[PDB]
């Protein structure tokens, strides 16, 4: 797999550094000279180029990349023109970072395979942690079911798993308990719940909220 | 493609000239296919290297073909191409004007067609006058049939920086003659100073109004000939072979003549094979440098040598820019001079490397022959008649690239691909 | 002033070494004042040109002084200066750190004191190991008293790119010996690759993590030795004097040894005086290019040659910047390489010009001696014992400038005046 | 004919590409480096120069061009100073692209042979198509007579030419009828009029409008 | 005489071109690269330098110039700092172009030998020609006497010098009369006055105005 990342910002530069860490061939393209010099050591190849130009895009050998990530999310004109060129060049996978709702609609029309909202998705996840401080990290399996990594309270100290009627009353299944950097995978009844550490739970979205308030 | 037209057109004149010299009418003796090709190439590249004697091997018709190749090669292929189109009445287009810009090494197409009119009219005028001045001396010695032709042949040969001579001794019988020395040295100095330099002096009669290029050529040539005249006179004063059995007046003429002839005429008044090794070393640097960007000379030009030399001295003195005559010199001028000098040394190195494999000759003669062939000077130490069939073919390639220039030869077969992309800076220690 | 300290300090080691070699204790025969000065200069400049035989003229104490001058000269004057200050306990100041930056040709003073600790510890470690490997061969042939000293002398000589040999035949009796060939070639290849290159390989074990300079030296040396090995083997295969009366295994050893020794060790296994002229021409280029900016070699460096060559090819291809290994090269790197190459050729030209006036020798031997002296290689064709008193003084100047570098020598006596003023652009035709 | 186009904009670059397509020697002059690089392949010669400078203008050999087109229509100072230089250099034909009414008056004073309003002329032609959707393209022979390429309506289907009394009542002459990419030149009575395709007509300006409303 | 002109504007560039025309050694100094390139051919030596810097000023050899003209009249800080440096360097003659009344007062304090107001002096001379169209050019000998080059009116046609009682009544002396490019120096009585051409007169400032109104 050969990856090309166009636009070395906070979001684009993180993809370059992570893919280079995993041992992947990454082409880092940016119009800024200082950005390319900073990410020259964090990419297989770093080029100072304008992606809105077809002649400069063909000089990179961009047709040899299966995945191209257009991480420009503040210039709609630069973002939409780039993916119009890549779609014309028959790139199998174009992932674009969008800015707002209207930018999302343009990229969907001109054939962007996946459209990403990094700050919008994180802001929704952060606002869930602000509203309820008991949660630490959650993953939405669907619109009604989710896996929530809860934080243990003071009332849950010295409590066994069989004491908590999550399976019967709340209809939720405890998945894993982490104690002081040691994680217990699929605990069996019964285990004593320690102080304020991680507690992974799975259930309906409304059912987990009932467990937090009651227990 | 403008460099491709120059390379194709200049090569076709070698083939056409080789056929004409190989006809039984043009020669008195049978001539080899390589010697006919070498003589034709040595004329259109205007070098003057002769395997066979020009006076004896060729007839009067054969020497007329030599004058045609010298005149066509000396002024350039595209110089006469514009004249033919102008005579026929066809107007010069933009495409035809870009060829003249490449042939004359001009940066802009502004007033380049009118320059060809000036340089062609000046060439025929000064060769006709110099033939008349030489007629007062060559006619009482060779009659009217040969005296007039000898003056006409040598005026064209000297002005175009050829060095061809009808006599078996290339101007070795006129060491102390002021008539032959002053007229011939006036021809290749003015003929090699540059067509743009001559046009500037004609229209501007004051030195402060000259351009930077004109002031560099006038001052650079005067200083370079002064150093060369002192070097030849001091080194060869006690030499018994040359400059030893001569009067003080004759020593000054021969020292002055040998100071100016390596750039790039290739005439002589003393035997270069009997000179000391010290003078030959200084002559190689002398004939590695030519004269004038748009002239009848070759090699790296005098302005290329001055630009590189001043750029280094400015770096050694800590200066941030190259300044000659209170004028800054931009980066594109520096890199073009850098490309000319490096490519020329690479071709000369390959020529010396190829000649040592093929020819069994002393090393000093091989180096002297390659610098003379590449600069299209034509001075010999006694190697050109001794070259083998494979050795002559190497010199023909060297003379061809030397006359057309290393840059225009490479641009013929080097396709240019434009890429606007850039790369992050890399640090490499070049100490 | 940092270039002035290097020039003064390096010249004082010649004077101190000349006195020590001129004492009756250090020599078995009377020695001339010029020969003592030449031998001392050939050791601190680490060239290896010997008028008199090292084994016979000098005693064991005299050869110990040679090892001291080779070690001091090979690693540099300021390398041991920092060690003396560190041993005495005095801290290294900012002024003392700027001298190390100039001596090691570094662009920044970031981590330059720690580099001296690495390169000095690596030097004594690898010379001690190589002396032990050479001890298994030199001891059964020369006993314990001379076998241990011969291995210690040659390990220091080979690593520092000296070419000094105790035996009358400089490694000509070990043509087919894999023990002497592999160990000695491993020393000057690694000792000349660069101290910065060695430090990068030690701390980074993966090629993609190397810097641009390290990747240039590793790939450039491998390609240059491959071309040189093919050139020597093909050209000298049918030569009766060298590489003719040898087995196929012995031909591969001698071709490999002569491919790597001109940069810049100067050892030999075949006689260079009996080689063909074609191989000598290719070695002149070969030993005009050194290896490593901060190493024990001299001449223009391998990175200087690559930077200039790539800059020209980029111009001929129409590219607007010099790109090697997908990294752009800035203008200050190009102009520094331009200044090194032009100044080096000017000094070599003056050396050849001065030697032809003084010495009565074949021209090929004069050119070979000047390139060998300037690059501090030490290969001879049979001229160094035949030099006159005036001829030896020219070589001492050439060896001095070659080791210290043309740029640092000029910066000693060229005062830098800063001017922020600029000038209008001037157009000069450099075709 | 040698043409020089000064200013490679939307209007100037279109003249360069069209004249180069027809096989003409075109000199493309622009002050922008990126514009010249883009049109280097679409012109015989492309130069980066400032046309307001006489020294740079004489370096181009601009006296060798019969036609010079000054396609600068947003910088009045650059447009008027260029044509003042070209008029001083005795260029036989100078065609200038103007910006407004006052720019047109200056160029007429300083001797511009032809003054062009590209957006103003197209806006008038477009507004004619907006006002009446039946027209497609028209050409004004005079202030009262024009040739209008009409669009066939539903009421004109299955109608013969003799049925339409354009010659007698409306005083208009039908010129050509185009059917599905096939164009009939000077149709003879009678031809059946098909569905909504082109229909070229010629007549008085007021008479064609009567034909559209009635038929 | 060696002249240095610092600041190549409309006023400074005119001094460079005029002194170079007369055959004088002129050093043209300007901080703008384009100004120096334009005046490189109109000056003996043209340098791109900042005159407010003493190190750059000493690199020009400015101590070798008897006259230095500081033609900067829109940057008071650049103008006053330059002449402070030149006064410190003991330049015998420093002529400075001022901007307003307050700039004139600063330069007088820091030792400017002559202070020039080019637009202010021309505006006063122009306003004299606007107020009275009979005058063409005048020179103020003093605050009450001036030489005025008048323009002949229609009533002065076919009139002799003796007919005009300028010497007796008006107390003014006619100096020279110019007729169609031919100038008569010190005319003698009597000469016929032609049509509307030049007429040089000398007298009191109030007396010339009486001559214009009455005759
Ligand atoms: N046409 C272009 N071609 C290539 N790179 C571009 C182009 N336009 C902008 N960039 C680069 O893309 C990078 C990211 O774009 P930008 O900063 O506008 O978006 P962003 O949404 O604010 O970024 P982020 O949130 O990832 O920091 C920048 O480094 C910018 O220089
Ligand atoms: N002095 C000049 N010399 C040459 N080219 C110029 C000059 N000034 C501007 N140009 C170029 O002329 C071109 C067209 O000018 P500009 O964009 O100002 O006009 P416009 O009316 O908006 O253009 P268009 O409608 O054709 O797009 C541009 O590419 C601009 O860079
Ligand atoms: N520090 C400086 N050193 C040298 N030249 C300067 C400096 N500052 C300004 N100049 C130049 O001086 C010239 C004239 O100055 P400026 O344009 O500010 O004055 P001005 O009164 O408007 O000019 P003018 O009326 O003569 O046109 C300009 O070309 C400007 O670049
Ligand atoms: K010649
Ligand atoms: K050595
Ligand atoms: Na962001
Ligand atoms: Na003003």
């Amino acid at each position: 797999k050969q990856f090309a990342v166009i636009g070395l910002g906070r979001f684009g530069g993180s993809i370059c550094k992570e893919l280079h860490r995993m041992g992947h061939e990454v082409l880092a393209v940016d119009i800024n000279e200082e950005k390319v010099n900073a990410y020259a050591s964090y990419a297989t190849h770093a080029v100072i180029a304008n992606a809105t130009e077809e002649n400069e895009l063909l000089s990179l050998g961009i047709r040899n990349f299966e995945y191209v990530i257009v991480a420009i999310g503040a210039n709609i004109q630069a973002s939409t023109l780039t993916t119009l060129l890549l779609k014309e060049l028959d790139i199998p996978n174009i992932w674009v970072k969008a800015q707002n709702y209207y930018h999302h609609k343009v990229l969907e029309k001109i054939g962007a395979d996946r459209i990403i909202h990094p700050e919008k998705d994180m802001g929704v996840k952060i606002a869930q942690s602000l509203s309820d401080e008991n949660v630490l990290n959650y993953i939405d399996l669907s619109d009604e079911y989710s896996i929530v990594e809860l934080l243990a309270t003071r009332k849950l100290d010295s409590k066994s798993i069989i004491d908590l009627n999550v399976r019967a009353k709340y209809g939720c299944t405890i998945l894993a308990i982490k104690h002081h950097g040691d994680i217990c995978l699929s605990p069996a009844p019964e285990d004593i719940i320690r102080e304020q550490d991680c507690l992974v739970i799975m259930g309906h979205k409304k059912d987990i909220k009932r467990f937090e308030n009651e227990g | 493609t403008p460099p491709q037209v120059l390379a194709i057109g200049f090569f076709l004149t070698i083939i056409i000239g080789a056929v004409l010299l190989m006809l039984p009418i043009s020669t008195t003796k049978p001539l080899s296919w390589i010697d006919a090709l070498f003589t034709a190439a040595s004329a259109t590249t205007v070098t003057g290297l002769a395997v066979v004697d020009t006076g004896t091997q060729f007839t009067v018709f054969g020497q007329t073909v030599i004058m045609g190749l010298i005149q066509i090669g000396g002024l350039g292929f595209m110089t006469f191409a514009v004249l033919i189109v102008m005579i026929l009445g066809k107007k010069i287009g933009l495409k035809e004007r870009m060829l003249v810009q490449e042939a004359l090494n001009q940066p802009t197409i502004g007033g380049v067609i009118g320059l060809v009119k000036v340089l062609f009219l000046f060439s025929i005028s000064i060769e006709l006058i110099a033939a008349l001045i030489l007629s007062i001396r060559l006619v009482p010695q060779y009659g009217w049939s040969s005296g007039l032709f000898a003056s006409l042949f040598h005026a064209i040969s000297a002005f175009n920086n050829a060095g061809f001579s009808l006599w078996p001794d290339n101007l070795m019988s006129y060491v102390g003659d002021p008539t032959v020395n002053l007229v011939i040295t006036f021809l290749f100095i003015t003929g090699g100073i540059g067509f743009t330099v001559l046009f500037d002096v004609m229209k501007n009669r004051r030195f402060k109004t000259f351009s930077l290029h004109t002031k560099l050529m006038l001052t650079g040539t005067l200083m370079l000939n002064a150093i060369a005249m002192l070097t030849v006179f001091i080194l060869e004063y006690s030499n018994p072979g040359t400059l030893g059995h001569l009067h003080i007046v004759d020593k000054l003429w021969a020292s002055y003549f040998q100071a100016v002839t390596p750039r790039t005429a290739g005439f002589n008044s003393l035997d270069f094979g009997s000179m000391r090794e010290g003078t030959i070393v200084f002559t190689l640097l002398l004939m590695f440098i030519g004269a004038g960007s748009a002239s009848t000379a070759s090699g790296i030009k005098l302005t290329t040598f001055i630009v590189i030399l001043t750029s280094v001295i400015a770096y050694l003195r800590g200066k941030k820019e190259t300044v000659i005559f209170r004028r800054s010199i931009k980066y594109p001028i520096i890199i073009k001079a850098l490309a000319v000098s490096v490519t020329s040394l690479f071709i000369v190195f390959l020529g010396i490397f190829a000649l040592t494999i093929t020819e069994q000759a002393p090393f000093l003669q091989i180096v002297f022959e390659t610098f003379s062939a590449f600069g299209t000077v034509g001075l010999t130490m006694g190697l050109t008649p001794e070259l083998t069939t494979a050795g002559k073919c190497i010199i023909i390639v060297i003379m061809f690239i030397g006359r057309i220039g290393p840059l225009t030869f490479v641009f013929s077969f080097a396709k240019t691909e434009q890429s606007n992309i850039r790369y992050p800076d890399g640090e490499v220690f070049t100490g």
